[PDB]
RNA sequence: GGCUCU
RNA sequence: CUGCAUGGCUGUCGUCAGCUCGUGUUGUGAAAUGUUGGGUUAAGUCCCGCAACGAGCGCAACCCUUAUCCUUUGUUGCCAG
RNA sequence: AAGGCGGCCCCCUGGACGAAGACUGACGCUCAGGUGCGAAAGCGUGGGGAGCAAACAGGAUUAGAUACCCUGGUAGUCCACGCCGUAAACGAUGUCGACUUGGAGGUUGUGCCCUUGAGGCGUGGCUUCCGGAGCUAACGCGUUAAGUCGACCGCCUGGGGA
RNA sequence: GGCGUAAAGCGCACGCAGGCGGUUUGUUAAGUCAGAUGUGAAAUCCCCGGGCUCAACCUGGGAACUGCAUCUGAUACUGG
């Protein structure tokens, strides 16, 4: 019960929102719904597919989704084709015009979401919890991040007594605002429990 | 190549007194005058000589020779000794785990090489010039140290030593890594660690002088041949 | 090649303010099948790391033993801090007759007919300290020609 | 100054 | 229902200045050194010294606001002339 | 010898050490049982009795206070002769002998150098501290060993119960 | 195998019996060593073999029974 979100300490600064738009407060919380529902439904089908970052946008009546993805290929499929099929369900949803952009993950080791969420995959398929996190470790510092911290909680191996464990390769300060710190969490629903994952990642320093 | 009216007219004869001597340097002790002992050059000579003659062994095969003393008053002597046989030098503090721990000690050479890059010919001016200060002292710290040996790049291949005690520390490292030792005993050392002793003072300058440059000459001359 | 073997783990603890902070031992211990024998004792918070830290010190600091042809040349005897420890050569294909860290020791050494025994307290770092005096202690009729100065045949 | 137990 | 199967979130000691690692070395070993010493600081803050050399999380700064000034833009704000 | 021994003087008396010589010629070491000594407290008889002080009494303190604190105070402490025969009676290290690097002292002899000053060089006895090898579980001991060996004795064998 | 601190050096000492005993020469030959002889029942154990279809088992021969006694020598050590 101790520490502030890093990305949210961070939104002014360093990191963007994932929705940027403007509204007054007679369509706000009905924006902030549509976006809700519309993140779930993107997650809940594309689970399979390497999404990271759900970025929503609404200009002028007309929402604007952009995916970042590991892989575009399998959400797109035909150039429009899976893609107008989740268009024109958000457009369903939202209640507006919709547009769907896909912003293709570099190195996608680096990014935080991912990672836990392949670490949650290995988990669910009942790999050694440490294994994945040695190799979420030694991949992300290969491909070149200036430091990373792993933690899983809860339910390890099926033990009764639930501890918390972590790595960290890299200096990883949380407390330097000007830090590119992509961070993010995971949960993986066993048939003991549910473990939780967190990953911070320091990319290096914007100095602005 | 030091004859021993030479080495009695440098002082090596000369020793410390008879409360602070080790048993182990009674057969380099002659006689004890004023409560000084007196070292027998007589035994001091051909063991100088046989390690010279070994110095010559070794940089006759282009072995690396590093130079160990921070008596701080051998320190320059040492300095432009080790400089004149284009060899490697400690004449500040022995760091522990040079040796050793070369492989992280060779993270700080490479980290006074970056910074002697950066600011005398890398020019790296215009930062915080608090901060180019810090680097200053950084620099500075770093070549007091480590400036001997910034170009040695690996293990040397013997380790010469003004005094056993005052560098204890090199000795044992180089006694666990087969490196072998050539150094100047005096009498309140100990002559274990040490592969090849030489008898005689310490702390005159006209005896380390005189062990300096004959150790310059046969290294210079053994690296010619 | 060099053949590696680990005797013990062990799991130490270390008391402080917030508890028990548990860390883990490995003694492990190294061979060419031959005189060349080494042992090494790491520690860390994990028993992988832990045998990895002894394995590298124990590929280092390696000694050197006399054998005989798979033996050994006398009865010798070794101690370090709790254990004295005999051995003794042994006719062919009488084995190891050893107890606990004295088998890998001498199985990693290479040699293959012993009998042995650990009196005292068996705690596996001194029992294999112990090993490894006796072993490089153990001197040849070679070495003890050239010693006492005759032949090895005027010595028998 | 003394000032028990858990 | 079980917070004594769990995640997540929060309190707390405590914004206290501390907590550790790698290699090296010492010790049979648990462990130690580093992290100790002299000063100094809000601070394991800095300097010097030193079997340690280095590094990381933290102590700081980077953020916001206030406090003075300048330029730009002057309505729905302003009024010296 | 240990326990232990503290003004000064005398009487009786034991032991140690040193210097040179002279003499005897293995006469020696250890020791079960045995014998003797053996702090304080205690006992017995006879004295003595200032101070201190178990006990005890009173005052306080405290929840209580058969205690610590206070005011008093008896055996006792003292002497002679006997008994007891124990102590963390400890160096918690049996006695005797031999060998093995050093340093700084203390004390007590003694030889020599011109004591050219209270100095200089030695050689014996006893003693303290540090410490090397080596030993030891470690702590530490470390030429006065807990090191390397020999001779003899005493003793130990899980904690209680005991 | 131990006895500074884990159990364990009598509180100290003298000292009988007892255990041990410097060095040299001579003698003895007790101890000791070597050899021989007698004995140490057989079985058993062990070795090399043999026989029951093998083995268990049975069995031939041998070694062994580490001992004791006598005699003959040896004389370094210990003793006298
Ligand atoms: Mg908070
Ligand atoms: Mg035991
Ligand atoms: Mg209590
Ligand atoms: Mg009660
Ligand atoms: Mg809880
Ligand atoms: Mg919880
Ligand atoms: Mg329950
Ligand atoms: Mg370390
Ligand atoms: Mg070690
Ligand atoms: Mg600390
Ligand atoms: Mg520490
Ligand atoms: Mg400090
Ligand atoms: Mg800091
Ligand atoms: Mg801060
Ligand atoms: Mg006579
Ligand atoms: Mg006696
Ligand atoms: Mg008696
Ligand atoms: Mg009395
Ligand atoms: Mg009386
Ligand atoms: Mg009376
Ligand atoms: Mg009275
Ligand atoms: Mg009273
Ligand atoms: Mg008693
Ligand atoms: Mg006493
Ligand atoms: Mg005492
Ligand atoms: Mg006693
Ligand atoms: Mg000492
Ligand atoms: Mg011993
Ligand atoms: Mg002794
Ligand atoms: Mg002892
Ligand atoms: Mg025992
Ligand atoms: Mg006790
Ligand atoms: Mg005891
Ligand atoms: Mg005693
Ligand atoms: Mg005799
Ligand atoms: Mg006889
Ligand atoms: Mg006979
Ligand atoms: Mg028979
Ligand atoms: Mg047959
Ligand atoms: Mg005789
Ligand atoms: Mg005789």
């Amino acid at each position: 019960g101790q520490k502030v979100h890093p990305n949210g300490i961070r939104l002014g600064i360093v990191k963007p929102w994932n929705s940027t738009w403007f509204a007054n407060t007679k369509e706000f919380a009905d924006n902030l719904d549509s976006d809700f529902k519309v993140r779930q439904y993107l997650t809940k089908e594309l689970a399979k597919a390497s999404v990271s970052r759900i970025v929503i946008e609404r200009p002028a009546k007309s929402i604007r989704v952009t995916i970042h993805t590991a892989r575009p290929g399998i959400v797109i499929g035909k150039k429009g084709e899976d893609v107008e099929k989740l268009r024109k369900v958000v457009a369903d949803i939202a209640g507006v015009p919709a547009q769907i952009n896909i912003a293709e993950v570099r190195k996608p080791e680096l990014d935080a979401k991912l990672v836990a969420d392949s670490i949650t995959s290995q988990l669910e398929r009942r790999v050694m919890f440490r294994r994945a996190m040695k190799r979420a470790v030694q991949n992300a510092m290969r491909l070149g991040a200036k430091g990373i911290k792993v933690e899983v909680s809860g339910r390890l191996g099926g033990a009764e007594i639930a501890r918390t464990e972590w790595y960290r390769e890299g200096r990883v300060p949380l407390h330097t605002l000007r830090a590119d710190i992509d961070y993010n969490t995971s949960e993986a629903h066993t048939t003991y429990g549910v473990i939780g994952v967190k990953v911070w990642i320091f990319k290096g320093e914007i100095l602005g | 190549t030091v004859s021993m009216r030479d080495m009695l007219k440098a002082g090596v004869h000369f020793g410390h007194q008879t409360r602070y001597w080790n048993p182990k340097m009674k057969p380099f002790i002659f006689g004890a005058r004023n409560k000084v002992h007196i070292i027998n050059l007589e035994k001091t000579v051909p063991m100088f000589n046989e390690a010279l003659a070994e110095l010559n062994k070794i940089a006759s095969r282009k072995g690396k020779i590093l130079f160990v003393g921070t008596k701080r008053a051998a320190s320059e002597a040492v300095k432009d000794a080790a400089l004149s046989c284009d060899q490697f030098f400690v004449n500040h503090r022995w760091l522990g785990g040079m040796l050793t721990n070369w492989k992280t000690v060779r993270q700080s050479i490479k980290r006074l090489k970056d910074l002697e890059t950066q600011s005398q010919d890398g020019t790296f001016d215009k930062l915080t010039k608090k901060e180019a200060l810090m680097r200053t002292r950084e620099l500075e710290k770093l070549e007091n140290s480590l400036g001997g040996i910034k170009d040695m790049g690996g293990l040397p291949d013997a380790l010469f030593v003004i005094d056993a005690d005052h560098e204890h520390i090199a000795i044992k490292e180089a006694n666990n890594l087969g490196i072998p030792v050539f150094a100047i005993v005096d009498t309140n050392s100990d002559p274990d660690g040490v592969d090849f002793v030489i008898p005689g003072n310490d702390d005159a300058i006209r005896a380390v002088t005189l062990y300096l440059g004959a150790v310059a000459a046969t290294v210079r001359e053994g690296r010619s041949q | 090649e060099l053949q590696e073997k680990l005797i013990a783990v062990n799991r130490v603890s270390k008391t402080v303010k917030g508890g028990r902070i548990f860390s883990f031992t490995a003694l492990t211990v190294v061979g060419d099948g031959n005189g060349r024998v080494g042992f090494g004792y790491g520690k860390a918070r994990e028993v992988p790391a832990a045998i990895q830290k002894a394995m590298e010190k124990a590929r280092r600091n390696m000694i050197n033993v006399a054998l005989n042809n798979g033996t050994l040349q006398h009865p010798v005897k070794g101690v370090h801090t709790g254990s004295r420890v005999f051995m003794q050569p042994a006719s062919e294909g009488t084995g190891i007759i050893a107890g606990g860290a004295m088998r890998a020791v001498l199985e990693v050494a290479g040699v293959h007919n012993v009998l042995a025994k650990a009196y005292g307290s068996t705690n596996p770092i001194n029992v294999v300290r112990a090993t490894i005096d006796g072993l490089e202690n153990m001197n040849s009729p070679e070495m003890v020609a050239a010693k006492r100065g005759k032949s090895v045949e005027e010595i028998l």
